[PDB]
């Protein structure tokens, strides 16, 4: 129920399902963006995953244990979004990040535009390590999208 | 209540010889205490 990999986050009531996001299972912990689950518990098969750590400002939440993803964008190299869009199989998109310049420093950012339910898809370095999650971003003047490469702290 | 659940969707693997794309924008942004980014204009 916690096998390593990328997962869709789905909701259903009485009718069909909706994909609200995506996340990463690593080292027994499930990692997604806070806005996907709002910190609610997750079903995994017959099991229940409870939120362990989260932070609204970083827009991140981990389940079953503390945040495990610690790889960082090197500030130089191309990256891959492993996009898991609603209704489509996972696909890798390579890009050279831009930069969100903030008063607290620079954050890598990817100019790649996918449906809202792609939120939580992992962004990878060339070793396949997850350097952050896709889906907290901004809309620029022409209506296109730029996502921060959002990474947590592994304590 | 709403059934929020997960389902496996793949292995996490860098793809060699991948489609490379998108630009590299240099944006001035602010981050508020609700986790929302906005453009500084
Ligand atoms: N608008 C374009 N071109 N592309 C986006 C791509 C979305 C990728 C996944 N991320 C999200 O859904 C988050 C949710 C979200 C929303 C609010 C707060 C948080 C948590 N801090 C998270 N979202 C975003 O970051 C952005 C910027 C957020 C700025 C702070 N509030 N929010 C939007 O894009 C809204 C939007 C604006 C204009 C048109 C459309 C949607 C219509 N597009 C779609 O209906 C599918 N595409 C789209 O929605």
């Amino acid at each position: 129920e916690t096998t390593d990999g990328v997962y869709r986050v789905m909701t259903r009531r009485l009718l069909g399902s909706t994909q609200v996001g995506v996340g990463v299972m690593q080292e027994g912990v499930f990692h997604t963006m806070w806005h996907v689950t709002k910190g609610a518990a997750l079903r995994s098969g017959e099991g229940r995953l409870d939120p362990y750590w989260g932070d609204v400002k970083q827009d991140l939440v981990s389940y079953c244990g503390p945040w495990k993803l610690d790889a960082a964008w090197d500030g130089l190299s191309e990256v891959q979004l492993l996009a898991v869009p609603p209704g489509e199989r996972a696909k890798n998109i390579q890009t050279l990040p831009g930069i969100f310049k903030t008063k607290d420093g620079d954050i890598g950012a990817v100019a790649l535009d996918y449906p809202a339910g792609t939120s939580g898809s992992p962004i990878l370095d060339k070793c396949g390590r997850v350097i952050g999650l896709y889906g907290n971003g901004v809309v620029i003047k022409n209506g296109s999208y730029v996502s921060a490469i959002t990474q947590g702290k592994r304590e | 209540s709403v059934d929020m659940y997960i389902e496996r969707a793949g292995d996490i693997t860098w793809e060699k010889d991948a489609e490379v794309t998108g630009n590299s924008p240099r944006l001035d942004v602010a981050l508020d205490e609700s986790g929302d980014f906005s453009l500084v204009e």
